[PDB]
RNA sequence: GCCUAUAAGACAGAAAACUUCUUAAAGGGACACAUUUCAAAAGAAAAAGGAAGCAUUCAGCAAUAACAGGUCUGUGAUGCCCUUAGACAUCUUGGGCCGCACGCGCGCUACAAUGGAGUUACUAGAGAGUACCGAGAUUGAAAUAGUUAAGGAAAACUCAAAAGAACGUACAUGACAGGGAUAAAUGAUUGGAAUUAUUUGUUUUGAACGAGGAAUUCCUUGUAAUAUCGAGUCAUUAACUCGAGAUGAAUACGUCC
């Protein structure tokens, strides 16, 4: 029993892995709440996807995420993508498709981010220059 | 007073170096075309605001 | 028993590493498999000029280590016996007993 | 939803602050000569502020073992720690006042809520057991103020 | 949605020259809610209309050096100010900020001089940047917070008072180029 | 040069009490700069006030302090 | 009374007690907040609103810190010569100390003594580009 | 085994099953092909799809010819010239390269309330480690540091995040609690030796600096900027350099002034 689907979140290093199966809407970020998230500016982000296409779809799944990286918000990016990319998993291998057409559908619609993660990286350090592109000063006299 | 004109064609940056445009603009009012240099970035489609339409921008 | 292979060259211990998985058909009837562990480049950064004139340059200079590690049940008596095989240059071959 | 497994169901400064009270009304927990004459480590230039900064302190480093199992006062150290901009230089992380950590570890243990495993400090059945009344006070206080997110 | 679970965005915009280069609820994608986006409105030209207009606010407000890289705090002070300047006019913030950009954009540049009028996405970026800078400077060694410091900016602009630092540098200009014709 | 003083007198206490719940927004920013007193003191007012529910708050955190009539 | 009177020195009575007492050359803000706890008068008051029946303690509490439970390592003047080795340094003392110290060096002519007198660095610093004050 | 719940599970000790994440191999995968427009053509732009559409991005290698550019103070690579037993060869003791009337270049910290100070939970990436190298755990101490000491030639063990955030009827526009210079007592580590303070701890001392003239540098996207981490030097010593991640602007899609 106990039908899952398994699915992870990405940003610059944050790996957000979930672990979608049934249950009664108890989503646990490693060990704690959704409600009691670390930065709690940020309360409202991790919770769009859950008002996007009503709680009702989630209100059956229990969620088990854990983040392995990143910063305090790279973090936060992280668990938007796999809560949205818990709910397409579900509707797919069990659901019809057809129904996950329109939560896809609907979450494309509003951020394109929360299914494909962002490929931007931190570019490497190069001599002469205090960062990526930045040089050091320059004296002629 | 102030009048608002719809921007039809780019002619083409000037001003030294590439900080005005020159565009060919018309008056929704009435359809009147003018020409006026613009300060920024501007593309076919937006429209513009001229608070004064009695000069022509043909800088010679 | 447990083989540890290391070299600077990744196609060297890859062709050693189904080498031994190979051979072990005979004399055996199984061997593990390969475990890869993570590289661990070795960079050294340099200054090109033999002085201090000229602009600041810098050659970085890297070399990789590619670590495979097998496991096998058999015979400590007739692991390989020879257990040489004519390896070729720049790769190491360890052996765990027991 | 909401729902109560173990302490890590509450914000975790407030259970802090509610156990203060604990220690305070206990009574377990002594005062030695160095309270008001020292500070937490070494980036700090004042004794804090708060008269029973020992209290929270306390409660905070038994937050601590409670999700770790095998803790010590080098890793605690760090925990409990600021960083070093004393001068022109660029400031770097410094480590925590020893004894004013290892002091109230070898105190919990006199009280029973921790004990010295081989890899450290670890919890006993009353310091696991006392700790999560508590965390339901909170947890009831919390709901009964706060409207639920998903709700 | 709303911008913080309190302001909507039923405002409207009287010129034609700034609705289509404001995004406020043309597309879902501008009601966000919250004005933190990791986009990338900076790769292509005319890409940043894309981006919300309370958001493009709240970058304005993370500059002078010591404050690179904090949109969390710039985002605090964003979110206490539009309470403060909705008592102020008893309207949405989300209203009060629009029609305060219009009053506050500059309609004519000199550039050497010679006066010449000025497009409507430069318009919408220095009217930001000019009601930035007067909260920048007034809050600067004063008592008055930053949230609140901007949030009269705001107000002031909004209809047509001098008293914003904002709109003393539009007329400053629109008259120094009466003297540039 | 400013000199707002510290300690209270019964001059503003007579004055701050009858126009403070008068005005809409009331901070210790904005409050502090017309009763010519420290901002300091503005936070014991909004609390003492407070009890007498002369003054309804609207956003109060560790940050800032806004109250309404 | 809004301008105090403490140990010859006048310390500001618009603000704490501990912010306050820093106005004493002897004493600075450690200093301070130790007296505070130690005379068993409150941190969060002004110290213009003390009475005076208790400013007669602190006065002598940074005369006498030996039998008021000081530490030994918090006092400003530790191994004093010539006898004696408590500080007594919370006082217009600081200067005087210091003075009459510099001139001990002078008098036996050593090398961190003959750079006082010139003005120079006396701490072995690099004075070739730093430190030029107009002369 | 333990503990809280009203009902989910948490934690501690092994036990054994898979590979979504992890690691690392092999192939696969974007060639602008596919549409519209613009230019019998090479080609250009929008939008769509897509992990990825500027040569996808950042780097490495890098043509012919030349400088009388730097290095003979890196070389047991080297010609000529010079010194060549009172030596410009070699060794030891001490000092100097740190010396200050001043001028210039590279940087770090500040001038604060987008903040300092007192607490609380934090989340990384990439380096290095032998017999004595990186050093865990137990202790006394207020700290620097002292005494005994596991495991670790290492995806094994050590090695650890702050900017930011949350907490308070604190600070309140005050060269103040911003700033930490210069000094005075004292405590230790490294060193055969610390005086001209090697480095650092406690207390006190509380200086200029209120955003900076003419000039002038770097920079177009995870880039600048902001704060930090590892390594080279290292008995001990970063405000340096080489790398690494953490938050994440504005302004251009232009012209030869």
């Amino acid at each position: 029993a106990l039908k899952s689907v398994q699915v992870f979140g990405k940003k610059k290093t944050a790996i957000a892995v979930c672990l979608c199966k049934e249950g009664k809407g108890m989503i646990r970020v490693n060990g704690v709440p959704l409600d009691l998230i670390n930065p709690p500016v940020l309360r409202i982000k991790v919770f769009e996807p859950l008002f996007i296409v009503g709680k009702e779809n989630y209100a059956k799944l229990d969620l088990k995420i854990r983040v392995t990286g990143g910063g305090q918000v790279a973090q936060a990016y992280a668990i938007r993508q796999a809560i949205a990319k818990a709910l397409i998993a579900y509707n797919q291998k069990f659901v019809d498709e057809t129904t996950k057409n329109e939560l896809k559908a609907k979450f494309l619609e509003y951020d394109r981010t929360l299914l494909v993660a962002d490929p931007r990286r931190c570019e490497a350090k190069k001599f002469g220059g205090p960062g990526a592109r930045a040089k050091y000063q320059k004296s002629y006299r | 007073p102030v009048i608002y004109a719809q921007v039809t064609e780019i002619l083409g940056r000037t001003g030294s170096r590439g900080g005005v445009l020159q565009v060919r603009c018309d008056i929704m009012g009435e359809n009147r075309q003018i020409l006026r240099n613009v300060k920024g970035p501007i593309r076919v489609g937006d429209i513009l605001t001229l608070l004064e339409a009695e000069r022509e921008a043909r800088r010679l | 028993i447990t083989i540890t292979i290391t070299s600077t060259k990744v196609k060297a211990v890859e062709s050693l590493c189904a080498e031994v998985k190979e051979n072990g058909k005979k004399k055996g009837v199984q061997v593990k498999g390969p475990v890869r562990i993570p590289t661990k480049t070795l960079r050294i950064t340099t200054r090109k000029t033999p002085c201090g004139e000229g602009s600041k340059t810098w050659d970085h200079y890297q070399m990789r280590i590619y670590k495979r590690v097998l496991s096998m049940k058999t015979t400590p008596e007739t692991v390989k016996e020879i257990t040489s095989l004519k390896v070729e240059p720049g790769v190491e071959l360890e052996v765990a007993m027991f | 939803m909401h729902h109560f497994s173990n302490i890590k169901d509450v914000v975790a400064i407030d259970f802090i602050k509610a156990y203060a009270e604990h220690l305070k009304k206990s009574g377990k927990l002594e005062i030695p000569e160095w309270v008001d004459t020292v500070k937490t480590g070494m980036c700090k230039e004042l004794a804090p502020l708060n008269p029973d900064w020992i209290y929270i302190r306390a409660a905070a480093i038994a937050r601590k073992v409670y999700l770790n199992n095998g803790i010590g006062v080098m890793a605690l150290r760090r925990a409990y720690g600021d960083q070093y901009n004393k001068h022109y230089n660029p400031s770097h992380r410094t480590l925590g006042s020893g004894k004013v950590n290892r002091y109230i570890l070898q105190q919990l243990e006199k009280m029973g809520i921790v004990a010295k495993i081989q890899s450290g400090r670890s919890l006993t059945k009353e310091g696991r057991k006392d700790m999560d009344k508590i965390a339901f006070q909170v947890y009831k206080e919390h709901e009964a103020k706060v409207t639920p997110m998903i709700l | 949605p709303k911008l913080f679970n309190k302001w909507s965005y039923d405002v409207t915009v009287s010129d034609i020259s700034l609705k289509e280069l404001l995004a406020i609820n043309s597309k879902l994608k501008y009601q966000v809610f919250l004005p933190h986006t990791a986009g990338r409105y900076q790769i292509k030209p005319f890409r940043k209309i894309q981006c919300p207009i309370v958001e493009r606010l709240v970058c304005c407000m993370m500059q002078h050096g010591k404050n690179s890289g904090k949109k969390l705090l710039a985002m605090r002070v964003v979110e206490e100010s539009f309470e403060i300047i909705h008592l102020l006019t008893e309207k949405n913030p989300i209203q009060v900020l629009v029609d305060a950009i219009i009053n506050a954009s500059p309609r004519e540049d000199s550039t050497r001089r010679q006066a010449v009028d000025v497009s409507p996405l430069r318009r919408i970026n220095q009217a930001l940047y000019l009601m930035t800078m007067g909260c920048r400077s007034a809050a600067f060694r004063n008592s008055k917070t930053l949230a609140e410091c901007l949030a009269d900016e705001i107000v002031n602009a909004s209809k047509s008072n001098t008293a914003s630092f904002a709109i003393k540098k539009k007329e400053d200009m629109e008259r120094v180029a009466k003297s540039n014709r | 040069k400013l000199n707002n003083a510290v300690l209270f007198d019964k001059a503003t206490l007579d004055k701050c009490t009858k126009e403070v719940p008068s005005m809409k927004v009331i901070t210790p920013a904005v409050v502090a700069d017309r009763m010519k007193i420290t901002c300091s003191l503005a936070k014991i007012l909004l609390k003492d006030l407070e009890k007498k529910e002369l003054i309804v708050p609207v956003k109060v955190d560790n940050h800032i302090w806004i109250y309404t009539r | 009374q809004h301008m105090l009177r403490v140990c010859n020195t006048n310390l500001d009575g618009r603000r704490k007690v501990p912010y306050a007492l820093t106005g004493i050359k002897g004493c600075g803000r450690r200093y301070a907040y130790l007296v505070c706890k130690r005379a068993g008068i409150d941190v969060n008051k002004r110290a213009g609103l003390m009475t005076p029946a208790e400013i007669e303690k602190i006065v002598d509490i940074l005369n006498n810190p030996l039998n008021y439970k000081i530490p030994v390592w918090f006092l400003n003047r530790q191994k004093d010569n010539k006898d004696g080795k408590d500080s007594q340094l919370i006082a217009n003392a600081v200067e005087t100390r210091l003075r009459e110290d510099i001139e001990a060096l002078k008098k036996m002519r050593a090398h961190r003594g003959l750079r006082h007198y010139w003005g120079l660095r006396v701490r072995g610093q690099h004075t070739k580009t730093t430190g030029r004050r107009g002369r």
